[PDB]
């Protein structure tokens, strides 16, 4: 049992059977978190948990349409993206529901990286730290997080595939055999299938792999055929001009024995790199980006962490990483996804992730390293104690990415409250009716109701936010007149192709500037050139009071200048404290009977305190206090939470029709209220 | 914080 000698087998069936094992480990850890959130009942929806994050929807999606048969004309669906083929595929060939598959696929799939990882470090002779760094990447921090059970979006296979094809690389390097030629040109060409993006990462892999063909091997053969291969499978040639000519100028090579000349592949390279460049190879809005959660960024605390789940490991991970470079110089080729994960640092939060299994490797190769200094620097150390001494090495580093996992507790993207109130809502509305939501929403919004929206995850740009921003945080009335003019002229861009919406509208109303126009869609007689097409409707969910203010900054934004229109003062928070001195989380203070506020030791008058007791029925008591201030204080009982507000978030739509419940019937029909969400519809 | 969603 404990007395064998592990580190230095190699073979077949043990590397698959710590395959194995590494494998159903990662899946049995992405599982805990549905050993978790099944007891709660706001999880499920069609008597299975839901997914786990916004994009996830977009696919589903998606799916289901594919399933149907056909998506809708100029709705946004993702009928065939890469996972909704997939999905659909397994749906097809599985007794599992949607829902189930859409769960548990991220856990399936993103349990493969286990594999390349033990497969490369066998390539250099150390299969068993394989087994290791591969335990290790299978649950660091960044990649879990992007990867739970519940995490039904494009980054399930996105390490696994460059992860492959690196391994491929490799094995070319060390065993020069033939079927290389045919799987890194295959994985290169499915990886860039299955997200368009890994464009430049497999480029950057391409070149980098010549550079270094040029250095290690400027006179192999099958190097050169490579290069050129993978560089085919880069271009944009109908899938069958690929795999076909793959397949000749492979089986040329394998059965001409030897005959061919450095000549006629630097033309079948320049040739090739001709493909490539046949292929390829004023307005203005509020950004986007500063806005993402995904993209936020980092202390290098949490970067080392994200990566490795622990700052020791990272240091030690990185080390691992240049012995083990600067012992092999093919993990040389692993540098790109390194810095990728890297870029994080000022790119984003979410490419930490590229940058987890090569640094396990790394880290692998430091226990290897440095069991030498210990056997080389003569140390007598029996088996016993070698194999225990791993264990506990390997049990101790990877427990930090287990604790997080056990902390890492996600809701679902939506509540069964929510997804119901929106299903509710399909059977209400016809299947070309626009929802104008925010973009967060979108994708929920849409694979649960059928309906179009104005902007999603995918589609939310300053620009495409300009309007839901507006419908949403602008006055009742001009609020009720871009839904119409924004759901008909987004109706429009699809035909006429507007570069710029808002733009469009402007020069179709005769206004020469934008605050003239958007002035102007106050006059509840407002004249209509341009026809009514389908109906509209507003989602207005208890959720989205956290993001009013970052919410409502678009519309603040300008259009015509950049410049932010007004002050936006808002705040959401909860009670600490009471004597009548009360404390909230963000440093604000209640004093004097809900009269005044201690904001950074600053005292504030309040021009009232709006007290709702009844969000569904319109039941609040205005207090009135300082007739001349600017602040507004809410107490929501039923949620037991604070706001504080100012006149015109006090005013915009939203604050208005869903705290409050009062809305101008001449221009909407409450079609869905609950304490968690309204529906308006416009007339 | 790994998602496609607004804050803050
Ligand atoms: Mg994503
Ligand atoms: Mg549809």
């Amino acid at each position: 049992e404990l007395q064998q000698n592990f580190t230095d087998n190699n073979s077949i069936k043990y590397t698959c059977i710590l395959i194995l094992i590494a494998f159903a480990f990662s899946v049995l850890c992405r599982l805990y978190w549905v050993a978790w959130a099944s007891e709660f009942y706001e999880f499920f929806f069609n008597d299975q948990l839901m997914i786990t994050t916004n994009d996830g929807y977009a696919f589903a999606e998606g799916a289901r349409d594919m399933i149907a048969g056909f998506h809708q004309p100029n709705d946004l669906s993702y009928f065939g993206s890469s996972l909704s083929t997939l999905t659909y595929w397994l749906y097809s060939i599985l007794p599992f529901s949607f829902e189930s598959i859409i769960l548990y696929m991220s856990t399936f799939f993103a349990s493969l990286i286990v594999v390349p990882i033990i497969l490369i470090a066998r390539e250099y002779k150390l299969t068993t730290y394989g087994f290791i760094a591969a335990l290790l990447g299978s649950i660091a921090n960044s990649y879990y997080n992007r990867t739970m059970s519940g995490y039904y979006d494009t980054d399930m296979l996105v390490l696994v595939l460059p992860m492959l094809i690196l391994l491929t690389f490799i094995r070319l390097t060390i065993n020069k055999d033939i079927f290389t030629l045919l799987l890194s040109p295959i994985f290169i060409m499915i990886y860039l299938w299955w997200y368009p993006s890994s464009y430049s990462l497999n480029f950057a892999m391409i070149g980098l792999f010549g550079l270094y063909t040029l250095v290690f091997h400027r006179k192999e053969k099958i190097f050169y055929l490579a290069i050129a291969l993978m560089i085919i499978a880069l271009s944009m040639l109908a899938w069958q001009y690929k795999l076909a000519l793959i397949v000749l100028l492979f089986a040329i090579f394998a059965f001409k024995e030897e005959k061919i000349n450095f000549y006629m592949i630097w033309a079948l390279i320049f040739i090739s790199i001709s493909i490539l460049h046949l292929s390829g190879g004023a307005f203005m809005y509020f950004n986007v980006n500063e806005t993402i959660m995904e993209v936020n960024t980092i202390d290098p605390e949490v970067f080392m962490q994200r990566i490795s789940s622990s700052v020791l490991v990272f240091i030690l991970s990185f080390i691992g990483f240049i012995l083990l470079c600067k012992d092999h110089k093919s993990m040389l080729l692993a540098l790109p996804m390194l810095a990728l994960g890297f870029m994080a640092l000022r790119a984003g939060l979410r490419f930490t992730i590229y940058a987890v299994p090569v640094m396990a490797l790394g880290f692998g190769y430091f226990l290897y390293a440095f069991f030498n200094f210990l056997e080389k620097k003569q140390i007598k150390l029996s088996l016993r104690n070698k194999n225990i001494l791993l264990i506990l090495i390997a049990f101790f580093s990877i427990s930090p990415a287990l604790m997080h996992i056990y902390y890492y507790k996600s809701s679902t993207v939506f509540t069964s409250y929510e997804a119901s109130i929106l299903n509710d809502l399909k059977n209400k509305a016809q299947r070309e009716d626009y929802v104008v939501a925010w973009w967060d929403y979108g994708y929920p919004i849409r694979y649960y109701s059928d309906v179009k929206t104005l902007i999603d995850g995918g589609k939310h740009l300053g620009k495409d936010n300009f309007f839901s921003s507006f419908v949403l945080s602008k006055e009742q009335i001009p609020a009720a007149n871009m839904a119409r003019l924004s759901v008909e002229y987004t109706e429009k861009s699809f035909k006429e192709n507007y570069p710029d919406v808002l733009k469009a509208m402007v020069k179709d109303y005769n206004q020469t500037s934008a605050k003239d126009f958007l002035e102007s869609l106050n006059d509840k007689n407002f004249k209509f050139d341009t026809n009514k097409t389908r109906d509209v409707y507003i989602y207005m969910p208890y959720r989205m009071l956290r993001i009013m203010p970052v919410v409502a900054q678009f519309a603040n934004t300008n259009p015509d200048n950049g410049e932010q229109e007004k002050s936006l003062f808002f705040s959401q928070a909860n009670a600490i404290a009471q004597d009548g001195s009360v404390m909230l989380d963000n440093g604000v203070e209640i004093i004097n009977d809900f009269r005044a506020l201690k904001v950074e030791g600053a005292s504030i008058p309040l021009k009232a305190f709006v007290d709702i007791e009844s969000i569904t029925n319109g039941k609040f008591y205005y207090n009135e206090i300082d007739s001349k201030a600017q602040i507004y204080l809410l107490f929501l009982r039923e949620y037991k939470s604070f706001v504080i507000l100012d006149e015109s978030l006090y005013n915009s739509a939203y604050i208005q029709m869903f705290l409050l419940n009062q809305y101008d019937q001449d221009l909407f029909e409450q079609v869905t209220n609950d304490t968690r969400a309204k529906i308006y519809r416009l007339k | 914080g790994d998602q496609n969603a607004t804050f803050g």
